[PDB]
């Protein structure tokens, strides 16, 4: 959240590994960004 | 000196200019305290 703008940027990228978050490089494009305007102090995901 | 506070119209085509009905749209708007999310349309003009 940069002043009321509230910005998203993201990947998926395919992978092949067992356990941890994969070293590597690549960049997240941006997604979306909405001029919401509030005061975001926490935060919470949405599983199914 | 009990009164119902409201009071409905009477609408006849008949009635003065002024007695009438008249629709209202005020464009009241509240200015400057956020993140702009509307503007007015930006023109363009054929390219060179
Ligand atoms: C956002 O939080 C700041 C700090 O508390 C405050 O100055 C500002 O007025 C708040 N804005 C809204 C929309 O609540």
């Amino acid at each position: 959240n940069i002043d009321g703008y509230f910005k998203i940027y993201s990947k998926h990228t395919p992978i092949n590994l067992v356990r941890d978050l994969p070293q590597g490089f690549s960049a997240l494009e941006p997604l979306v960004d909405l001029p919401i305007g509030i005061n975001i102090t926490r935060f919470q995901t949405l599983l199914a | 000196n009990c009164y119902f506070p409201l009071q409905s119209y009477g609408f006849q085509p008949t009635y003065g200019v002024g007695y009438q009905p008249y629709r209202v749209v005020v464009l009241s708007f509240e200015l400057l305290h956020a993140p702009a999310t509307v503007c007015g349309p930006k023109k363009s003009t054929n390219l060179v």
